[PDB]
């Protein structure tokens, strides 16, 4: 029993080892008397406004958009503090940790920036951080590893199974097991068992409430699509929620597509993949025949996630948000485009959301549309891997 | 032919307690797990608790951690753990055997359909490690139209609701972790199946104070797997130094 629907449609559930079930039920609890509290929501905003820089910019493409007939706009996700949306849960989810009495924070991650937005939200609400990341992880993201470490946190390199993003996630549950009373385990994005997926969006929703605001005092009126990329869904379900009652708004989610989907090195489980039962939740997924969980491939490592949201899984099944892919290859190009014609380093998971933006301005430039692109995260963390690459290709 | 009931009805006419050992099917390999699992038995093992090998086994401690690891490097597939249940179930025909599983593999080929061949090879048990019972509506069906018994784990930190709810849809027998005295008696007061405790039981004294304290049995799970991991380069003294552990174990329950 709880008091929430742990389901969107057929997708999501409590999938968890029975121990954790009272860490959850708690976690629900805290998490809908927090949403009726107006001291939290106060306390909440204080932080998101003084601290973390809300509300973010809403920029009109100047140059980027020339030659069509598309109005592209971008949600400044990427001038947050930390540099990516990120920040926004994290500082609610450390509340709700206060609000739990908890003292203690539990984090996985991958490309190791959630674990940079856990360390700075404990660091700033005095709560002991402890980190749980893949050693394959550990090696390739040692600038983050020092991020985290210099803001108090705890790394502890998990050479479990894969070493990855999925193998962190497994170990953080194994702590929370015996530590849920004085730990919380602060999940990176929409996904996972509820109320995770609940709890992320409403953490996140500020970034289509801000852009639905924002468009229409800019253009008098709501967009014709938003469009974002999707590794779990925290960043997208953050932009949809608001225009999900809104019909006439498109909810366009871009996912990796890694080297080409015929290849099989991509990470589209939404659409490529299958529906299984991991992380606590049914959803689709990345998976072998025989139901072993394989790793998302993509040059972004931020859409290293070999599952999706719930919700997303619902909104596809409905046809309420539509999902495509986007390779390697363009969202390199619509981060070089982004560099010289506006000034802006994206980072490579945004620039999925921004290459399929260019690719719908390409294909119909005469076509009369307004966009809105979530720019997640800014793209400094990626310039080495950028550059690798072309100083490779020649 | 629930021969849960059966050796439970047995163990009790001779006021023995179950010893249940777990290892991972095909760790280190498919013909030495075939070897051991039988050296198992004749050492005394009242029943079998038994896992197939999964890619994250977010449930486990790192000694069946590696368990995986060994038997995925020796490529070991749920389908070739499925006839070597078949194999050992034609081999013992009268020891109840279980599987501890992860719900991807069940709901990978559908889950009916997973039980459907569990029945087939003689499955007595499954314990899914995370499905709770909150969400264990389809499982147990599936479970129970192919006679196969769904255990659920009652762990120290139950509340009422769980343990009615454990009492209520549980077959076979009860997963206990775990004083575990007063959730024994709610146990039975509330009809469950027999509880087998099962949590670092790693000497006889741990399957001694389990059956004291009121329970069935006693599961021990990773202290077989570490016999195995310890002797990994000595075939033999691995099985010579199982047989003495698990008779040493199963003594402790007479
Ligand atoms: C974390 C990451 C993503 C993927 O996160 P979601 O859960 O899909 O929202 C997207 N953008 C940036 C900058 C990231 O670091
Ligand atoms: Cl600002
Ligand atoms: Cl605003
Ligand atoms: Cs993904």
């Amino acid at each position: 029993t709880t008091l929430l629907n742990p389901y969107f449609g057929e997708f999501g559930g409590m999938y968890v080892p029975q121990i954790l079930m009272p860490a959850l039920n708690q976690l629900e609890e805290a998490f809908v008397s927090a949403q009726k509290d107006p001291e939290f929501q106060a306390q909440f905003a204080d932080l998101l406004k003084n601290y973390a820089g809300r509300p973010t910019a809403l920029t009109k493409c100047q140059n980027i958009t020339a030659g069509t007939r598309t109005t592209l706009y971008l949600k400044r996700e990427d001038l947050l503090h930390g540099g990516a949306h990120k920040t926004n849960q994290v500082l609610g989810q450390a509340l709700l940790a206060k609000r739990m009495g908890k003292s203690e924070i539990i984090a996985e991650t991958g490309a190791g920036q959630h674990g940079v937005a856990s360390a700075l939200a404990s660091a700033l609400l005095g709560l002991k951080c402890r980190i749980y990341m893949g050693a394959k992880d550990v090696e390739r993201q040692s600038p983050n590893v020092f991020r985290m470490r210099l803001m108090g946190a705890e790394v502890i390199p998990v050479h479990s199974g894969s070493a990855t993003l999925k193998d962190a996630c497994n170990e953080a549950l194994r702590d929370w097991s015996g530590s849920y009373e004085t730990a919380h385990y602060m999940l990176g994005t929409a996904a996972g068992p509820h109320p995770y997926p609940t709890i992320v969006r409403e953490f996140q929703r500020m970034i289509g409430e801000e852009t639905k605001a924002q468009i229409l005092d800019k253009e008098g009126r709501l967009p014709d699509a938003v469009i974002a990329c999707v590794g779990g869904g925290s960043n997208a379900i953050g932009m949809f929620a608001d225009f999900i009652n809104d019909t006439s708004v498109g909810l366009i989610g871009v996912e990796p597509g890694g080297h080409g989907i015929e290849t099989g090195e991509h990470g589209a489980p939404l659409k490529h993949g299958r529906v299984g039962i991991y992380f606590g939740m049914k959803a689709p997924m990345m998976q072998t025949a025989d139901g072993q969980i394989e790793e998302s491939y993509s040059i972004s490592a931020g859409l290293d996630f070999p599952s999706v949201g719930p919700q997303h899984a619902y909104l596809n099944s409905i046809g309420r948000a539509d999902y495509v892919s986007i390779t390697d290859d363009e969202a390199l190009e619509a981060f070089k485009t982004l560099c010289r014609h506006e000034g802006i380093i994206p980072a490579l998971e945004s620039s999925h959301a921004l290459a399929h933006a260019l690719k719908m301005m390409r294909e119909q430039p005469e076509k009369e549309q307004l966009l809105v692109v979530n720019l997640s995260g800014r793209g400094d963390k990626d310039i080495f891997t950028v550059h690798d690459i072309l100083k490779a290709r020649g | 032919m629930e021969r849960y009931e059966n050796l439970f009805a047995q163990l009790n006419d001779r006021r023995e307690g179950a010893f249940v050992p777990f290892v991972t099917l095909g760790d280190p390999g498919i013909e030495q797990s075939l070897k051991i699992i039988d050296t198992l038995i004749d050492a005394g093992a009242d029943a079998l608790e038994l896992g197939v090998p999964f890619s994250d086994p977010l449930a486990d401690g790192p000694t069946i951690q590696n368990a995986n690891l060994r038997a995925f490097a020796a490529g070991v597939t749920p389908a070739q753990c499925f006839e070597m249940l078949a194999l050992i179930r034609e081999k013992h025909p009268t020891i109840p055997i279980g599987l501890l599983m992860y719900a991807n593999l069940v709901f990978n080929n559908g889950i009916d359909a997973f039980y459907a061949r569990c029945e087939q090879v003689g499955v007595d048990s499954v314990l899914v490690a995370d499905v709770p019972v909150e969400e264990s509506a389809p499982f147990r069906q599936a479970a129970l139209r192919h006679n196969i018994a769904p255990i659920f784990i009652c762990p120290p930190n139950a509340d009422d609701d769980l343990l009615r709810q454990v009492a209520s849809y549980g077959r076979g027998y009860t997963y206990l972790l775990s004083p575990l005295h007063h959730l024994i008696e709610k146990l039975k007061e509330y009809h469950a199946a027999p509880a087998l405790q099962g949590f670092g039981i790693s000497s006889p004294e741990q399957v001694s104070a389990a059956v004291r304290a009121g329970a069935a049995g006693a599961i021990s799970g990773s202290a077989i797997v570490k016999i195995i991991e310890k002797n990994l380069a000595s075939p033999k003294q691995m099985l010579a130094e199982l047989r003495s552990f698990v008779s040493a174990m199963k003594a402790a329950s007479r």
